[PDB]
């Protein structure tokens, strides 16, 4: 729900504000995944990871 | 005693506790997942 | 739209434009980019960080 | 200025993995050859 | 051992980004800093077997 | 620098003598005018001209 | 990538940082701000005197 | 993925309007008409409950199921 | 297959309907709490299938039983002697109806 | 007199105010003034309220006849050369051939 004006001068050059109050109430929320993996293997040498 | 696997297709629940292949002690499927902490977690309202 | 300050409480001189516009947010978030080195390992080759 | 012998540099400017420096691997072929020149003729 | 306090009792621990050694008796510094291998390098990585290097 | 997305770096000089050169010479104060031609570069921008 | 233009004139330096930047209008043109957590990793040698 | 409880903008709770809107469209009502009939006056809230798109519906024939 | 951050923030949203002047703020830390200035719900629910549904197929409402989560299933557990300074019906989540 | 404007504050130029007071009084002073132009404006322009719309850029009523008739005038004159040129009736210009 934007408005189009001028507005407290920490706005200049491509920023832009949002409003607290919506940031609590979901708007902008997300999640990040990541992963990691990892493997076993048996020698040649017969012996294998534990 | 032995920790438990939930198998990816039928979820029945399988157990390892050795150097055995991960087989599905029903079905052929080969994929295991492992079941959720005991504990309890705490969090944050907000 | 005839609008009124929030903050000192008297309406402004302009009327503003107001309205729904569809905004999504990019990948690029600061908290995957911060970064600092005091001191750390050094390459064995030349021994420049 | 004609060369006859060659200086072999230290460990500290090839390091150990490259496995080893390509320098290295050409030393160890100048002598492998140059070894082979004098058996041969002899 | 410690060179301060003769102790024994050093765990290797790390600072935010910097590995080091530290004598956990008297909080002292005995060495710190690592030098490692790249990424830029790690592709150009070629393989020579132990019979092969060894002849 | 526009702040759409921009970065910049930041070093820390450790010496007390780099801290009186970086002070005296390099400081805004002593820079607000570009020496090509001596014309002024630190200015307001748009949103304070008007 | 040699030595001549890759490690000799221009190289590698610790004690720096790296960060996006944003605009703050309360600031006098000779301040930058920078975050605690960066301000937590450098450091400066301080000689104690009396 | 599924409805939020609040109004972004203005803090309405419209979390519990999601089933009756359904409810109000199955029954041949506009979707003006619905909205106008379960009380979402300012344009701030109508677009909460009418562009919404309910994953949960969907992503649930994925989960695991005996 | 919500995911806990996101069910955490869910239920912080939905209203209450204790009057607030009858508690204190409570102090920095003292995450127990005590009963001048907490209060305690629960919830739980565990879905299943309809063993008396026909073979339709096809209703997930008649299907399975349980099968939706509404503030309805938030009950008050008292703390203290708020079961007696509070008479029954006063402390819940006021819409009743949220999903 | 008069207003400011870029001539009179902007990066471009000398007769920039904080030039005059840099080159007249030091540079304390142009480095002050310039602080406190930072935190004026803001208030000013925040609380008067400056907006641009649709409204801001839609055309009039002269405009369009304006525009209207200069169109036909024009093609009617780029119509006015190329019959010239390909009746072969068009003087050349004293620079180049026809075309
Ligand atoms: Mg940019
Ligand atoms: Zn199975
Ligand atoms: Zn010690
Ligand atoms: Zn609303």
């Amino acid at each position: 729900t934007v408005a189009v004006m001028s507005y407290s001068g920490y706005d200049i050059e491509d920023a832009l504000v949002l409003n607290k109050a919506s940031l609590d109430r979901g708007f902008g929320r997300c999640l990040v995944y990541k992963n990691a993996k990892c493997t076993l293997k048996r020698y040649t040498n017969q012996t294998f990871d534990k | 005693q032995p920790m438990i696997y939930i198998c990816g297709e039928c979820h029945t629940e399988n157990e390892i506790k050795s150097r055995d292949p991960i087989r599905c002690r029903e079905c052929g499927y080969r994929i295991m997942y492992k079941k959720r902490t005991k504990r309890l977690v705490v969090f944050d309202a907000r | 739209d005839y609008v009124t300050s929030g903050i000192t409480g008297e309406p402004l001189e302009a009327y503003i434009y107001f309205g729904p516009v569809y905004y999504q947010k990019l990948k690029h978030m600061v908290l995957d980019k911060m970064h600092a080195r005091a001191r750390g390992p050094r390459a064995v080759l030349t021994r420049q960080p | 200025l004609i060369l006859t012998r060659l200086l072999v540099p230290p460990l500290c400017i090839r390091p150990s993995v490259v496995n080893e420096d390509d320098l290295t691997m050409k030393l160890t072929e100048i002598i492998f050859l140059n070894d082979v020149i004098k058996k041969h003729r002899i | 051992r410690c060179p301060d306090c003769g102790s024994t009792e050093l765990v290797e621990d790390s600072h935010y980004s910097q590995s080091q050694l530290v004598c956990s008796d008297c909080g002292c510094v005995v060495t710190e800093g690592v030098l490692t291998t790249t990424f830029s390098d790690e592709g150009n990585l070629r393989e020579v077997t132990y019979s092969r290097s060894t002849g | 620098a526009d702040f759409d997305g921009d970065e910049m770096n930041l070093h820390l000089p450790q010496t007390e003598e780099a801290k009186a050169e970086a002070l005296v010479l390099m400081g805004t104060k002593a820079n607000l005018v570009t020496p090509r031609n001596g014309e002024p570069l630190i200015a307001a921008i748009q949103d304070f001209l008007t | 990538q040699g030595r001549f233009r890759g490690n000799l004139s221009g190289k590698r330096v610790d004690f720096s940082g790296r960060t996006v930047i944003s605009p703050d209008p309360n600031l006098r043109i000779d301040e930058v701000a920078v975050p605690v957590h960066v301000a937590k990793i450098l450091t400066f040698p301080e000689k104690v005197n009396k | 993925m599924i409805i939020p409880v609040r109004c972004f903008t203005c803090g309405k709770i419209v979390g519990n309007k999601w089933e009756a809107y359904l409810g109000l469209l199955q029954a041949e009502y506009t979707e003006g008409d619905a909205l106008d009939a379960l009380g979402l006056k300012r344009y701030c809230c109508r677009r909460m409950l009418l562009a919404h798109v309910d994953l949960i519906e969907k992503l649930l024939n994925y989960a695991p199921l005996e | 297959i919500v995911q806990d951050e996101i069910l955490a923030h869910r239920l912080g949203l939905i209203p209450i309907h204790a009057d607030p002047r009858l508690f204190e703020y409570r102090n920095q830390g003292d995450e127990e709490g005590t009963e001048i200035d907490t209060l305690q719900f629960r919830l739980q629910v565990r879905c299943t299938r309809n063993p008396h549904a026909a073979k339709d197929s096809s209703d997930p409402n008649e299907l399975y039983v349980n099968h939706k989560v509404y503030t309805r299933h938030m009950t008050w557990i008292p703390l203290g002697n708020q079961a007696d300074l509070f008479p029954e019906g006063t402390i819940r989540p006021v819409h009743d109806d949220i999903l | 007199s008069g207003s400011m404007d870029k001539g009179t504050l902007g990066s471009g130029s000398k007769n920039n105010i904080f030039y005059i007071l840099l080159r007249d009084w030091g540079q304390n002073e142009a480095a002050d003034a310039m602080s406190r132009l930072a935190r004026l404006a803001p208030v000013y322009l925040s609380n008067r309220g400056f907006s641009i719309g649709i409204g801001d850029v839609t055309p009039g009523q002269g405009l369009l006849k304006a525009k209207y008739e200069l169109l036909n005038a024009g093609y009617k004159k780029c119509d006015e050369y190329i019959e010239a040129l390909n009746t072969g009736k068009l003087q050349q210009q004293p620079g180049c051939t026809a075309e």
